[PDB]
């Protein structure tokens, strides 16, 4: 074929390997974020249902 | 026929033209970079579509 | 003819090749039209 | 629908079938006192199922094409040579009561199959209760050795306490002298050879450890030869005999059902005569081995499973 | 047994687990795991001989203490919070229980010790559900907790899993204890990655699974219980040879197996999370492993041991065991690594 | 009247001792039910009824069973009491006194904390309803023939399952 | 609960008595049914590791 | 099969009604035409105090005093 | 309140070690876990009562119905060790130390 | 990790999202490795019970195939949603939190001084 | 209370020689402790006094090992200069392995010992002055 074919198929190949490089370097401090800070969609911990809490009025006043 | 026998002569070289197809494809997954390398930059000739295909 | 004790499998379960085949067939169909009907809502979501 | 808690549930239950004649029956004796006619003739008149007793080719001529098979396949064993040398130098005597104690189990599992399937009884010449007559009389003559002896009572300990004791009994009781004569009158010519020291052995364990051990549990009935002719008299005797006694009594359909699994899958019934117990009769050595082996699933009828070899006729294969 | 009580006894195995992993209350989940401590002692001691008594005994006490135990750290928490859950303000001291206990119950080292001697004591079949279904119940619960469980604590657990598993699987030559030493081992692998990563010890569990119920059921095939016992199988079942020490091999771990993907991928989230010296010290022990793999393997695959003359009437006979689950599940824990970005 | 809840916690704790020193299991079967007693009481003083006098009644069944078991299977010749062994003993009036120490040690380092001697007998009753009527805790039990029927389902499918496995166990 | 059965199905087995706050038989409030209240409500939404 | 039931009433008539009257109480609250008042009555029994609403003018069915024509009746359980 | 329910912590304490610590008889290990199960029952009866929480009141009897449950089947196991061994002396079960 | 995600629906294999991604060509390397794997559990099975490898069972070989190859198809839909979702959460976080994620400044080398280490 | 074991790290390593084998020698005693306690739980001794003997046996020979570790790494770290270098505990690992195969009166255990305890405090050191940590909470 011919000495462009595999100098512009290297290039392609380092532009996506790189790619993914930074992108494997970027989820990590993504997930370290949402972890420690839990903010974000992910590490999101469950918490007791408000669903189920009775809001009728009871027996006594003060509750 | 005597096929039976012979038939299986057929496996190696049948691997041989799919491992080119493959290589071929493989080959147009990477088509990005064509003709936009600081290199090999030139303008596509006359009646041209792609620099290598 | 050959064993003294009739082989156990000495016909085809044709219930089982049957319903095998058919679940191949089937399997196969079914596979087909899901690919087309989700490859058509795709180009319809993202526009073609 | 091979058999299995499906059937069962669905019908196919053992107590159901079982009948008045639904029973089994093994006959005992010396070496050549009537066994087999006794047995032939109780079983064609009860209508009983007659298995001849089991031999060095019971498991060849029950399995495959039905023919005998090279003793190289058939157990590497002879009664002929036992005869000529029992005090042989490779262990073909205790190789020989190993196999045939092997062969006899794989037909009691057979006939317990048979009986619980169609309800139909059993007629068995000796069983694997009376095996370890023909091994005791070994021992005391010096044909084997302690070490055999110890691997046989390990695999009967295995395999024996699984499966019910027959229903019925039946031993001929012949003179040592007598038997010799009628192993002359018959003339074989390496039978000839069986010592009187041997038969007396024989003899001894059969009045020793058989009898009294098995009327504990079944219902034994001891003739002279004088009565074992004439057949008639003791099937008379076997249609009368009230059986109130043994394991027999305990069972219930969830009994035999788990009865008949073990007994249906032969390979499961003889797992324990091959446990690796390296007694030099018994092993074989990896070259020999799988040189037999090799030669074995060479035979026709024997390189797939049995639907599946076109070679001796089998059909369909592309779709079983 | 009869098709009523086997019917009643393997619903109740099964609902044990479910209600475990369905609940949301702790009662309840310590409700799956009675159903799952009574409905399985029947099983356990149906043969009814002294070995089965005595493991059928020692699993009772062992598990009955170890509920006792996770009962408490429930009631404990109920008393601190007015809730039926661990919240995020749970005690330290009712977590680290409910981990002991929950680990007892698991087997991991050092309360490991009754697990085989309980596999040994068993029939094969039994084993097999011992070691697959019945760790999913205790599992579910800590992996419900993973936001709260101590990684001191799991860690020392861990590794020593690991090493517990690899010198016990060394010096046995009984299959059973051989598998519950590699049950311990894997354990000791999946609860090293759950404070960081469930989805990865859900993952080992999945092929730890998939490895071990074939084991089990090529073990069943003959009822080889013993190295010398399985050394047969040249002769009388020789076309397993080739799945057997694929699976083995998987089991220690070899690269191209889909076995290595677990501790692969678990070592790699350690690092993430900068476990280094134990990521390094559970990889470098769990060569042992591949050792008493490698000699079972020696021992039927790759050479021939001497074989009795009555094998050839277990030649003469028709097999007909191997479910069509075994090759599956042979091939799919073997053959899977190419797909390994899907399994995770 | 204000260390009753305590005399009877120090009752049940000395009995569960008594239990855990393992003598024979007769003794250890009526130091069990002396312990249920108490925590029936208990119970009773926090204001409960049904709950005592169902675990009481649980449990003087649950015994007597035991008792028939012990006699049948778990005898010895010349069965151990807690008086028989001097080192069982000793550790019972050990257990005792470090009870007594561990209390005052307590107390010491907290007045307030895990215990409190002062005032005890002050924090028993938090807050009730003094004009209610259904109060008891028999309707809260009796809730699981209707909020919490799934509570119900999983009891009685244990005790249904109960029987078929200690038929086959017992067989 | 590691299956959302419950969920899934829009039933509730066991999750309407899981604290205090929940429903009591013949409206008996519960002890500190307000405050059990507000802090399960101020956690709602947000996550568990905000919420401590 | 009547000759069996009756060869079970002849030497089984303990278990015989056992399962009679477990039917029976099984088929009754279906047949019934009281079981509808079983679960009224409880409702109606007050165990805890009604508390009022606060009027806002868009309450025409619930009353403003005890003795209203408007609101639930308790004849139906007056006369039975 | 709180000294009631440290007693009751301490109480179950003892009943484990009990458990924990064998002593030649395995009725005597079951009897000690029965004082378990009284101990957690007193604790969340306790506990209940004290918060007034009445939906919580089924948890308790259902503590007890699971308990008897595992007692029948001990109670059952102890049947088939002593038919093994004529006592129910947990040193004859050591038969799989091998 | 994601499964306290908002919008997150318990227990559902393929949520409606996932049918905005592109299906898996149904000759996809993976869906044919796994038919692979399925005609090679029908051989094994073959092997195992002594029957002719190749010649036995082709019904039962074409369900083993047929099937292996429908449950990689559907399987590999659900993994391509999960990676999907995967990276449009971290994307939309990092567009959240621009602090937390700064863009770089990288010097060029003509201002960058590496050390040199001589290879004598 | 436990800060007894991180006041270890105080003074620069090389000072503080008694309090540092003091440090040294009740961890080792820790751990003979905890050993004994197994062997004898596991693998009951034949009578009470000689449980009691080989707990002794455990204990003195793992607060000789410990004791040694520390006394060698620091007469080493002072009579060089070298501060905080790995070879400092690679030789009191050393020490307390050779301490080990002395008590015991086996060569092969002295010289295995000497190495593997070696390697294990070189590394100890490595990961305190590089900053590892054994046990990391879960920070993903
Ligand atoms: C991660 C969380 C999510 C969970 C995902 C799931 C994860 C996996 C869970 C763990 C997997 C382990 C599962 C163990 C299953 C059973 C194991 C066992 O003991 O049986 C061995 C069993 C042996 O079967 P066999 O050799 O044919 O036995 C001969 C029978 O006796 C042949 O005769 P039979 O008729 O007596 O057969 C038995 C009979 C008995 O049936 C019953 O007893 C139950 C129902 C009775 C109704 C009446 O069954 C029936 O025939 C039906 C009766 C009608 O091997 C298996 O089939 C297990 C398959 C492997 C499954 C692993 C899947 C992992 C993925
Ligand atoms: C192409 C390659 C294909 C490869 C084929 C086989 C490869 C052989 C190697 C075997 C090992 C690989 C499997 C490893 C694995 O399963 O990952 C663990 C995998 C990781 O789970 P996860 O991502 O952490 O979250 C699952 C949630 O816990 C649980 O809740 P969720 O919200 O995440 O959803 C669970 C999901 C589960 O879907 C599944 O069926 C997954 C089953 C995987 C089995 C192996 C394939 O959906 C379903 O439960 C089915 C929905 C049915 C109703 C739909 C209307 O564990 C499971 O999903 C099993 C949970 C039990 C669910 C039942
Ligand atoms: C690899 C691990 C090797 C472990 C060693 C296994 C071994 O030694 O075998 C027993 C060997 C003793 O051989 P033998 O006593 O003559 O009889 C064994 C035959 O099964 C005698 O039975 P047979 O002659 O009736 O059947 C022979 C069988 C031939 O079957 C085999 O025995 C060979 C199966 C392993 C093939 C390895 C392929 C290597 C893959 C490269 C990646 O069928 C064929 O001749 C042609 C069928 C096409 C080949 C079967 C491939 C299907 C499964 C593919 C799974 C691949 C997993 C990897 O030792
Ligand atoms: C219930 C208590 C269970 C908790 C442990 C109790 C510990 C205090 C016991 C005081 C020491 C007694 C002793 O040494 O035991 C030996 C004794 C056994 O003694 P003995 O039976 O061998 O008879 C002694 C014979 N002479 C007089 C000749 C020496 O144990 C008991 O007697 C305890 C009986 C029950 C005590 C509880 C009474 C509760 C009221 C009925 C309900
Ligand atoms: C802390 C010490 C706990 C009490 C120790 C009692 C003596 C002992 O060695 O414990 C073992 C004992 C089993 O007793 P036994 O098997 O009969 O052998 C007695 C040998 N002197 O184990 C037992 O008897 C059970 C001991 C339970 C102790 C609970 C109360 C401890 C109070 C302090
Ligand atoms: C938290 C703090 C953790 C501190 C960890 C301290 C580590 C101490 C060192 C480990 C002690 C191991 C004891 C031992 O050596 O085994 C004894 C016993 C074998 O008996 P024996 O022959 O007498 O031993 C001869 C020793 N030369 O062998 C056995 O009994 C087997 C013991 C296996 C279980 C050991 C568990 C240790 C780890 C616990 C983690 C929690
Ligand atoms: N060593 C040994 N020889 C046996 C065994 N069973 C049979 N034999 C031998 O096989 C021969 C059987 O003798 P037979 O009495 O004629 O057997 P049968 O024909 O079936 O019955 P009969 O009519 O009485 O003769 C004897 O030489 C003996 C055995 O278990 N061990």
């Amino acid at each position: 074929d011919g000495p462009e074919k595999n100098y512009e198929k290297t290039l392609a190949i380092l532009q996506i390997e790189s790619e993914k490089a930074e992108l494997r370097l970027k989820e990590q401090e993504v997930r370290r974020l949402m972890r420690a800070r839990g903010d974000g969609p992910w590490y999101q911990f469950p918490t007791p249902e408000k669903e189920f809490i009775d809001h009728s009025p009871k027996a006594t006043p003060d509750n | 026929q005597l096929l039976r026998e012979h038939w299986v002569h057929i496996l190696v070289p049948a691997g041989f033209v799919f491992g080119c197809y493959l290589d071929r494809k493989d080959d147009e997954k990477l088509t990005a970079f064509r003709n936009k390398s600081m290199l090999f930059q030139r303008e596509l000739r006359p009646n041209e579509e792609v620099t290598w295909k | 003819k050959f064993y003294v004790r009739e082989p156990v499998n000495a016909k085809p379960n044709w219930l089982a090749v049957g319903l095998s085949v058919g679940a191949s067939v089937f399997m196969w169909i079914y596979l087909i039209q899901t690919h087309n009907e989700d490859v058509l809502e795709y180009k319809r979501r993202n526009g073609l | 629908l091979r058999y299995g808690l499906l059937a069962a549930i669905l019908g196919d239950k053992t107590t159901k079938k079982l009948h008045e004649y639904s029973r089994v029956i093994t006959v005992d004796g010396n070496i050549c006192s009537g066994k087999n006619k006794l047995a032939k003739e109780i079983a064609q008149q009860l209508g009983m199922k007659h298995y001849p007793e089991a031999g060095i080719q019971y498991s060849s001529t029950t399995t495959g094409d039905g023919r005998p098979l090279d003793i190289e396949f058939s157990g590497s064993c002879s009664l002929e040579k036992f005869y000529d040398d029992p005090k042989s130098n490779d262990g073909n005597s205790y190789r020989l009561q190993s196999w045939l104690y092997a062969s006899r189990l794989l037909q009691y599992a057979d006939a317990l199959e048979h009986l619980l399937s169609t309800g139909q009884g059993v007629v068995l010449e000796r069983s694997i209760y009376s095996d370890f007559v023909f091994l005791e009389a070994m021992y005391n003559q010096g044909y084997i050795r302690k070490q055999c002896v110890d691997h046989y009572n390990e695999i009967k300990r295995l395999t024996l306490p699984e499966y019910l004791p027959p229903h019925a009994v039946i031993y001929i009781d012949v003179p040592v002298p007598e038997v010799q004569s009628r192993i002359q009158k018959k003339g074989d010519p390496h039978e000839m050879k069986v010592t009187s020291a041997y038969l007396q052995d024989i003899e001894n364990a059969y009045k020793k450890t058989f009898l009294p051990k098995m009327s504990e549990m079944c219902e034994v009935l001891v003739y002279d030869s004088w009565e074992a002719e004439d057949p008639t008299k003791v099937v008379e005797d076997i249609e009368y005999l009230k059986y109130n006694k043994g394991p027999w009594l305990k069972q219930d359909d969830w009994t035999f059902h788990y009865l008949r699994m073990l007994v249906q899958d032969k390979t499961e019934v003889l797992n324990y005569t091959t446990i690796p117990v390296y007694l030099p009769e018994i092993t074989i050595g990896a070259h020999q081995g799988s040189r037999i082996y090799n030669s074995f699933r060479e035979l026709p009828g024997r390189k797939y499973a049995p639907g599946y070899n076109a070679e001796v006729g089998d059909k369909w294969i592309w779709l079983k | 047994m009869n098709p009523i009580t086997l019917a009643i006894i393997y619903f109740t195995i099964f609902l044990g687990p479910v209600i475990t992993m369905s609940s949301t209350n702790l009662m309840l989940m310590w409700v799956g795991l009675e159903f799952s401590l009574l409905a399985i002692i029947p099983m356990l001691i149906n043969k009814k001989n002294p070995r089965s008594t005595e493991a059928a005994t020692k699993y009772f006490v062992t598990q009955a203490t170890a509920s006792m135990i996770i009962l408490l750290a429930i009631v404990l928490n109920y008393k601190q919070l007015g809730t039926w859950m661990f919240q995020q303000q749970t005690n330290g001291l009712i977590l680290n229980m409910t981990l002991m206990a929950l680990s007892m119950k698991l087997g991991l080292a050092p309360f490991h010790f009754w697990l085989p001697e309980v596999t040994q004591g068993i029939p094969l079949h039994m084993g097999l559900i011992l070691l697959t279904w019945q760790k999913i119940a205790p599992l579910s619960i800590l992996i419900q907790i993973y936001p709260l469980l101590n990684s001191t604590i799991i860690l020392m657990l861990a590794i020593t899993s690991i090493f517990m598993g690899a010198w016990g699987g060394l010096n046995q030559t009984q299959m059973r204890k051989i598998m519950a030493y590699s049950s311990i081992a894997h354990m000791g692998w999946m609860l090293a990655i759950l404070p960081y990563n469930p989805s990865l010890t859900l993952l080992n569990l999945m092929i730890y699974i998939i490895l071990t119920a074939p084991m089990f059921m090529a073990l069943m095939l003959n009822n080889s219980m013993t190295i010398n016992s399985i050394s047969l199988l040249w002769n009388k079942t020789p076309a397993m040879l080739t799945m057997i020490s694929l699976m083995l091999l998987s089991l220690g771990g070899l690269p191209p197996l889909t076995g290595f993907l677990p501790k692969w991928i678990i070592i790699t989230e350690l690092m993430k999370n900068n476990c280094l010296i134990m990521a390094t010290l559970m990889a470098m022990m769990a060569l042992l492993n591949l050792f008493f793999y490698t000699r079972l393997i020696y021992s039927t695959s790759l050479t021939m041991f001497p074989t009795n003359n009555n094998s050839k009437m277990m030649t003469h006979q028709t097999k007909t065991k191997p479910n069509l689950m075994f090759s599956t599940l042979a091939i799919m824990s073997t053959m899977t690594l190419p797909l390994a970005p899907q399994l995770i | 009247m204000n260390n009753y809840i305590f005399v009877l916690s120090s009752l049940f704790l000395v009995g569960c001792l008594g239990l855990a020193l393992k003598p024979s299991p007769i003794y250890g079967g009526l130091g069990l039910i002396v312990s249920g007693f108490v925590g029936c009481l208990m119970v009773l003083g926090f204001g409960g009824s049904f709950l005592g006098l169902m675990v009481f009644l649980i449990y003087l069944g649950g015994m007597l069973v035991v008792f028939g078991y012990t006699t049948a299977m778990a005898t010895e010749e010349y069965p151990e009491t807690w008086g028989s062994n001097w080192l069982i003993l000793g550790f019972l009036v050990l257990g005792v006194i470090m009870e007594v120490f561990l209390i005052c040690v307590l107390n010491y380092y907290d007045e307030v904390g895990v215990i409190n001697l002062d005032g005890l007998g002050d924090w028993l009753m938090y807050e009730v309803d003094d004009v209610g009527v259904m109060l008891e805790g028999g309707i809260g039990v009796a809730a699981m023939y209707s909020c919490a029927t799934w509570m119900m389902v999983v009891a009685g499918w244990s005790l249904f399952a109960g029987i078929f496995i200690i038929i086959e166990i017992t067989r | 609960p590691f299956l959302d059965i419950q969920k899934k199905l829009g039933i509730s087995l066991d999750r309407h008595f899981m604290f205090l706050s929940a429903e009591q038989p013949y409206k008996n409030a519960a002890r500190c049914h307000a405050f059990e209240k507000e802090w399960i409500e101020c956690a709602h939404g947000i996550g568990g590791t905000r919420a401590k | 099969i009547s000759a069996f039931l009756k060869n079970a009433w002849a030497k089984e008539p303990v278990l015989v009604v056992s399962f009679s009257v477990w039917g029976l109480a099984i088929i009754m609250p279906m047949i019934s035409p009281y079981t509808k008042y079983a679960s009224m009555i409880n409702k109606a029994t007050p165990y805890n105090y009604p508390v009022p609403v606060r009027d806002d003018g868009n309450m025409p069915d619930v009353p403003s005093h005890p003795q209203d024509p408007l609101g639930p009746s308790l004849d139906w359980l007056k006369n039975l | 309140m709180p000294s009631t329910f440290f007693n009751l912590t301490m109480a179950f304490s003892l009943s484990l070690l009990g458990t924990l610590m064998f002593r030649s008889h395995l009725m005597s290990t079951l009897l000690c876990l029965e004082g378990m199960v009284l101990s957690l029952f007193i604790m969340t009866s306790v506990t209940s009562l004290n918060s007034n929480s009445m939906s919580s009141m089924p948890i308790p009897i259902t503590i007890l119905v699971f308990a008897a449950c595992e007692a029948a089947v001990g109670l059952a196991l102890l049947v088939k060790v002593s038919n093994t061994y004529g006592t129910d002396y947990v040193q004859n079960l050591n038969l799989l130390q091998c | 990790m994601m499964n306290g995600r908002p919008g997150h629906e318990p227990l559902k294999f393929l949520p409606d999202e996932a049918r905005s991604l592109p299906p898996p060509k149904l000759n996809d390397p993976r869906l044919v490795y796994m038919g692979l794997l399925g005609y090679c559990t029908g051989l094994m099975d073959n092997m195992l019970r002594m029957r002719p490898v190749m010649r036995a069972g082709l019904h039962r070989q074409l369900l083993f195939v047929t099937s292996f190859v429908f449950a990689g198809y559907f399987y590999l839909k659900r993994q391509n949603y999960l990676y999907a979702v995967k990276d449009h959460d971290m994307f939309g976080y990092i567009k959240l939190h621009p602090e937390d994620f700064p863009e770089k400044e990288k010097k060029t080398y003509a201002e960058i001084l590496e050390p040199f280490h001589p290879v004598r | 209370v436990k800060r007894f074991f991180e006041s270890y790290h105080e003074v620069p390593d090389g000072t503080q020689c008694h309090r540092k084998t003091y440090i040294t020698t009740a961890l080792g005693g820790i751990c003979g402790i905890i050993g004994s306690a197994y062997s004898v739980s596991l693998n009951p001794a034949d009578s009470t006094l000689e449980a009691v003997a080989r707990v002794g046996r455990y204990t003195f020979t793992a607060a000789a090992i410990g004791a040694m570790f520390g006394l060698t790494t620091c007469v080493s770290a002072q009579v060089r200069e070298k501060p905080d270098d790995p070879l400092n505990y690679f030789i009191g690992g050393c020490a307390g392995g050779l301490t080990l195969g002395a008590r015991t009166h086996s060569y092969g255990t002295a010289a295995m010992g000497c190495v593997y305890m070696g390697t294990a405090a070189a590394l100890f050191k490595i990961g305190k002055l590089e900053g590892w940590e054994l046990f990391p909470t879960p920070k993903v």
